[PDB]
């Protein structure tokens, strides 16, 4: 005969939710000036991360239903929320333009772009009594004619909701971030080189803590992101629905050189008691529009590579089709992104214009000596006003940044979409370019990972008798 | 640091000089940890409420909460000593009629437990009772 | 000789003070009717209420000093405040108003009433140059004659203070509220068939958590309330003092048929980027002033009873007197309550006009073959505009409610206020209805209940050595 | 569930039987019925500085307190056993002159527990100086 | 051999920083007015102080480097912001201003003094139809010349900082406060009879709680201010740097008398909904500057106190020289303090015009015929728009009070700033009125005290085996 | 006799009155709306709290479990400022006692625990 017997701190979890909160070490806190909104409030980061492997292991793990997407969805939401809440609101400056073409006719050097508009307008000083008649530079994104007259003018959502701009001490450049459970909780890492998602998974980890992620929000391609492995990974809830969205990791980095070539000076503007709006003075020299440089065999490898892998999944007899994205708000239709605190919209139409024939690849392009037409220049275009992706209002503005702007970075992954039709023998499945959910960007970086609650308390029969 | 690895070994290998001293480790890990989080708030005063600090005091709110629940059981049925803790209930074999070697032998922590809940309930019961009995022997 | 022993859980509790929390079982959550004033927050209620009898106890009670009373007020004060404190504000309309007679002089059915006024005013929108000559409907009880012209009117809080209307999606419909303690606390609960309000308790039993209350508001009358057993029971601090309140709870329940018979349409004109005032359309329909349907012959009966108590309570031989209110704000003056988002205000005549006599009552009305004048008909208005009962401040917009409103509740107490005079000899005590006190209507709940604080620990004297 | 009802019969008759059954009944079920209300409130979440959430978060906090101030009460003086614990000050006949047959089966709790609101600071700090000495002598 | 034993509540404390909360004792609550400064989120303070005297003892101190000092004042900065945020706000009565002398030019008693100014305005009513033109008295420091020419005029910060005048219900008496820390920590106080500042200290006390600040912000002055036993004690970050302040307590009250001699009337005027701008209606007979009234012979006994410790820190032989600051901010320049919700502005010269000798030192003022030229008065003067100390924005307005003012307070310690130059062999050490600081206020009343963390566990070698 | 009166003391004397401090970190306006002391005095208790707990955890997780006294297995190195006893009692006080102990504390309290798993071990 047996009588029960305790253990506490017994192997033993649960599928579980709670609250997480993040850490920064201290390279970001060093700096200790324009003190971006997660660098002041991360706890800092154990120095020595703590990974145990776990063996003999079959979890079964689902990132369509991770309670950790959402609850960091709605934190970072409201971090900006809070964050860009106190300082200026800019619900005066909604009245009529009258704006005339760039700075001049007078162009060298692209012609008539009409991306400055020198826009004169009433408006009234911080004193009720005195009232000014000023002037200020726009970009076409950023204004629509009204009236139906050549010189009227307003900000695009004044008819739709309210403004208040960025503030400008503030940095917009990220920083990693690792999310780190109270104690009693841990979070599992499905370590195998390939995981389709959903399913057991072999390779287990346990971790306290995740490694950072750096949040970067962009349309069409991820970007300074995490890579696969060995191989490029595709992610669906159900391939069959071709409603749901694709999920694309890398094995390789692209580098992408972004920039902005124009000498930019932010005169600075009076409405109010504090209220200081921020605009751009001038631009010193010609006006070249801004643009990114791309290499384009590597760029032909990764795309045939991904080819393969979309191929061996819905069947080897298919030929591809890559159809540039099909219409709608200006963030899905054409790539977005951000860069050093200025908002890029990138025309990548000859990004994707491809037609794998079913017996035309498996030859990658290995020019080796290129020297020459070998960079994909993309047409980028600036906008400053931007609102809510789900909310129909909370709009912000984005302060001009004086001088010359240039980033560099690391193309980890894409966003795809399957759209039916003719494609049953004519197997030409086509993808186009997706985006505007904030979820699966992190989506793309917290599959890995679950939260397992812990329970040490066991009960174990035994014949000793106390 | 300090985590069981003993979640993949058979609970009944495990238990035995496999887990023990590793489990004590684990929470004299994370009692050194939650100084080092305690000392160096306190230093930096950046614990002013925002979103970030409302979400780290419910976090350590939780977790505060959640062992005082754990030594707090494990207190009122008089096992105030160590993990390891016997009792006077005689384990109703129809619980689970089987034998203790292949149990020790082929089972694990989390497989075991997850077809005893039902049972759970009982044994709990069962257990207060004893030391109700004990306590009015003495 | 004796040595003391400690004793861990004594029955020993103390007079205290201390938090207490919700619990709104989970029906309103079954029903997702977003957060009315008071859903999601609450815990949901234990399934099993444990109410363990107390024996040999004569605890004192007095619900005057009562503080938990003062707790929830407050409690419910920030919690409206804080429901509409997000949604729109409404100090722009306030301008001068253009205003016809109803919406025309077409009238079959009730004549001159001069409830819609169709009022058209000059407005501005979110842009701020396009003014925007827009009408809408209002009661004569929402709109005050500002310049004694003819046309020319003001709304009537805007010498006062500030207005922000009601939050369109948000119910009104009350849910059940559960008070729960904390571990450490108890709540004991007098169960004595009659109690006067102060004094030791004979029936007590300790629960954890009270029943549900309900919250409503309302004046000279007590609503979908609580019942008393076998009598009308009545309360008050002093008697004698005439200037304290009257709280009558009575032994049946008295169905009440309150409605609104008006077609509505609810027309939306925006102000501002979020900013939607919502106005009714017009009416579909001849328009039949709101009322409310009551029997007599129970009026009668139960009005019959409380004399009864009332000449226990003040002596034998006296003349009892129900003339109607003296004056002053609309609530208190005449009688108020809420229905499907529309706050009714009826006339309240007919209801107190009783003189029973010393010499002629001791027979109840058991009218049997009734078939006929058997309804007392209330004449009830509109207003939409409410403000804060103590605060000058703070005043909301009520949105108008599209389609037929319609309630039936349960009538349950009575508030009265007794006035003195020449009653010595003529022993005419008058008494006349009361109300605008948000503490009275849940005094009339909480005078059962009362929180003490567990402290387990006792000591006593034993022979027993260590 | 399992509440104090023998607060009407007399100290001793309740101190005899009721206290020991009930004590497991207060110190347990309270507890269980605390954790499962709390572990299904961090599933639900929805926890914000609402006028609710903020109302029951200071519930739970002052639970805690109080629960964390008894147990070191009781750990101090040596009561870190259980309800049961005698001492080694005698009970001074001059704080009350009265027999053990009328405190035990004539005399209930409250009442009793009013009347040495004055001698029970003294009471206490005897106790701590006794605890010293027993440490002294071990 | 040994054995460690561990002992659980040792005296090992650790120099240490944590957070503290204030006590403003049972009357306050029970007063319950207006909830002036923090009166209700005090905890009661305790009714026995507990200052359990520490001997054997040398601890250091050193004030310029306390924490708490610190926090004291972002303490009381974030109260006063709490206090003024739903104050109303004053930035639409920044207009100009068509100001005549003062009332009339029937003066008797001063002549033109100019400091009533009856300016008049157009400024919009509460409803934006309509706009009259009102007026409102102001002092000749409240209203700057603009637009140059003689009756245009506006307030001193328009377009610099926007102004919110003071909530007229709260009251700005204070009120005694006790810092009390939470358990695990204690407060060192340092009760040596003389102490510099800085050094090991003999007499130490730990106590529950700091006594009663009663915060008072002044100038140049200390005023209700804690008061040194049996000597004057001059101390100073560095002695040799002259940049740095000078501290000097005092070992005697001195009384001073100030007033109002004006019968004011509280004018309101609505702006807005609920915006109230609260001015002063007229004066009742003459107009007399304020005046604080001050004995000349122990003023004089309390400089010749300073002079002495003063040239026995800077060696004997030495020429003493009081001189009033050149150039300064209003506040900075002269004296200036508040009374009754009154910011005065006194011109302190005739206090600080003194040339102590080497010799002839030494003899007090001991004039028995007295009777008469005794007091010293002090031309006082209002200023109703103070600004942030030291952020360069958010300024407030202070209503007007009706009625007679009047005060009579402690002078308790002052500032001083020495100044170098040619006092070499001059021997001429001149020393001038400061201020303009928050925390120097406080660092006098926090000198005495500092915070430990108290660490119980300690381990100590001991044979005993277990 | 006081909450900090042992300190002048020496370390012998301070044992025998030891238990007042203990009674001190207790850690325990009932309502705690969000203005401002208020709050202040809801952070300072929760830490408070967490002091208490985390020593409580290291007494329960050494061989000691139980308060005011815990004797121990590990022997005193002599590098750890080694003197006599009736130096180490009758002469200095716990306050200047970590002067000298202090990165040695550290070692000492990874020693005990070590050898209290050790003992675990042998049971
Ligand atoms: C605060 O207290 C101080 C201390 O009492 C007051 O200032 C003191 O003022 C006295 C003078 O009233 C002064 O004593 C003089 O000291 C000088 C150097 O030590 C001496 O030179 C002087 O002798 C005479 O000559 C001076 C001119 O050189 C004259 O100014 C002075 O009045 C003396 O005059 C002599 O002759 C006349 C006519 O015959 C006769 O009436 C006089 O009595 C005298 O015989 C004095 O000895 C102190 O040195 C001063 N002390 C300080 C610290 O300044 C000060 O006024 C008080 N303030 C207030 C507001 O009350
Ligand atoms: C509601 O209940 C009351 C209580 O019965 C009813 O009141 C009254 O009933 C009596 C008996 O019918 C009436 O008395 C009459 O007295 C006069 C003079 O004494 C005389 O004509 C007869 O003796 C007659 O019985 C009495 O008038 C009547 N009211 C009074 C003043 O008490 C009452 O009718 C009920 N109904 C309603 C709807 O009010
Ligand atoms: C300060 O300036 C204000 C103006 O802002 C002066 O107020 C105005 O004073 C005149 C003269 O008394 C008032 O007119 C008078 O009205 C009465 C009543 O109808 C009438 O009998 C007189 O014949 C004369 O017309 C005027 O109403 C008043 N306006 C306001 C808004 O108060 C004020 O007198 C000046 N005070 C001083 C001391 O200079
Ligand atoms: C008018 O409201 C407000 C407007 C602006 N700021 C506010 N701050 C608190 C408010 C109230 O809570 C309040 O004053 N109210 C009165 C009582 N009330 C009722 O339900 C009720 C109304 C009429 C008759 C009987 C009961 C709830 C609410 C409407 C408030
Ligand atoms: C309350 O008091 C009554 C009256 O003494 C108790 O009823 C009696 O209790 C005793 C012992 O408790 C029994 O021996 C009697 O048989 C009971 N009956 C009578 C005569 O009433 C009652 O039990 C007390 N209640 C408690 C538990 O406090
Ligand atoms: C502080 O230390 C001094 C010095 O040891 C103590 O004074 C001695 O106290 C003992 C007993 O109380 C006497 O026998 C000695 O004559 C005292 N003087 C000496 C040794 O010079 C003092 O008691 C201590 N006080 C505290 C509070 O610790
Ligand atoms: C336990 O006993 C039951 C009796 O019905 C039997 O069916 C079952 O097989 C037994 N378990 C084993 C594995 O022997």
């Amino acid at each position: 005969k047996l009588w029960v017997t305790v253990y506490y701190g017994v192997p033993v979890w649960k599928e579980a939710t709670t609250t997480l909160f993040c850490a920064s070490d201290a390279k970001a806190y060093d700096t200790e000036v324009h003190n971006v909104w997660a660098t002041h409030a991360c706890v800092p980061t154990d120095p020595n991360p703590q990974e145990v492997v776990l063996e003999n292991v079959t979890e079964n793990f689902n990132m369509w239903k991770n309670n950790m997407v959402e609850q960091m969805h709605e934190d970072i939401i409201s971090l900006w929320d809070q964050s860009l809440k106190p300082c200026v609101k800019l619900t005066p400056l909604c009245v009529t333009l009258n704006c005339t073409d760039l700075r001049n006719v007078t162009n060298i050097s692209e012609g008539m772009r009409g991306e400055i508009k020198n826009c004169s307008f009433n408006i009234t000083t911080s004193i009720r009594d005195k009232v000014k008649k000023d002037y200020a530079l726009f970009y076409r994104l950023d204004v629509v004619p009204i009236d139906n007259d050549n010189t009227s003018y307003r900000l695009i959502n004044c008819n739709t909701s309210t403004i208040t701009q960025a503030c400008p001490k503030v940095s917009f450049e990220p920083i990693p971030i690792h999310y780190c459970t109270p104690a009693g909780f841990a979070i599992l890492k499905c370590k195998d080189k390939k995981f389709n998602g959903t399913g057991p998974c072999k390779n287990v980890s346990t971790v306290q803590c995740t490694h950072g992620i750096r949040p970067v929000v962009s349309t069409q391609l991820l970007l300074n992101g995490s890579l696969a492995e060995e191989e490029v990974v595709i992610r669906s809830s159900n391939f069959t629905d071709n409603a749901k969205n694709i999920i694309v990791q890398l094995k390789e980095s692209v580098e992408i050189n972004c920039t902005r070539p124009n000498n930019n000076t932010r005169k600075s503007i009076h409405i109010g008691p504090g209220r200081a709006f921020y605009t751009t003075g001038d631009i010193i020299g010609d006006i070249r529009q801004a643009h990114c440089n791309i290499s384009r065999t590597k760029w032909n490898n990764t795309l045939n590579q991904i080819a393969t892998k979309l191929k061996e999944q819905f069947g080897n007899n298919k030929t591809i089709v890559f159809n540039q994205s099909s219409g709608g708000d200006p963030e899905i239709v054409m790539h977005s992104f951000n860069c050093g605190g200025e908002f890029f919209y990138c025309n990548s139409t000859q990004l994707f214009n491809s037609t794998w024939n079913f017996n035309g690849t498996w030859n990658l392009t290995q020019s080796n000596g290129t020297e020459g037409n070998d960079t994909i220049t993309l047409p980028c275009r600036i906008k400053q006003i931007i609102n809510m992706w789900q909310e129909v209002g909370k709009a912000m503005y984005a302060p001009p940044i004086r001088g010359q702007i240039r980033c560099s970075s690391n193309i980890t992954g894409l966003i795809l979409t399957r759209d039916g039709g003719n494609n049953h023998n004519n197997d030409t499945e086509t993808f186009r370019p997706g985006g505007g959910d904030m979820r699966d960007n992190w989506r793309s970086e917290l599959y890995k990972y679950k939260v397992v609650k812990i329970e040490p308390l066991g009960v174990a029969p035994t014949k000793a008798k106390r | 640091l300090g985590f069981l690895g003993a979640a993949g070994s058979t609970m009944g290998a495990a238990s035995i000089t496999l887990t023990v001293q590793a489990r004590l480790l684990l929470s004299g890990i994370v009692q050194q940890q939650n100084n080092l989080l305690r000392a160096i708030e306190a230093q930096q005063h950046l614990l002013q409420l925002t979103v970030w600090g409302i979400k780290q005091l419910q976090a350590r709110v939780l977790a505060v909460e959640r062992y005082l629940r754990d030594q707090q059981l494990l207190g009122i049925w008089g096992c105030s000593g160590k993990l390891i803790c016997t009792t006077a209930v005689p384990w109703n074999a129809s619980w689970s009629n089987k034998t203790l070697d292949m149990i020790w032998n082929n089972m694990t922590w989390m497989e075991w437990e997850r077809e005893i809940d039902n049972y759970t309930g009982l044994i709990y019961t069962l257990i207060e009772e004893s030391q109700n009995q004990q306590e009015k022997n003495e």
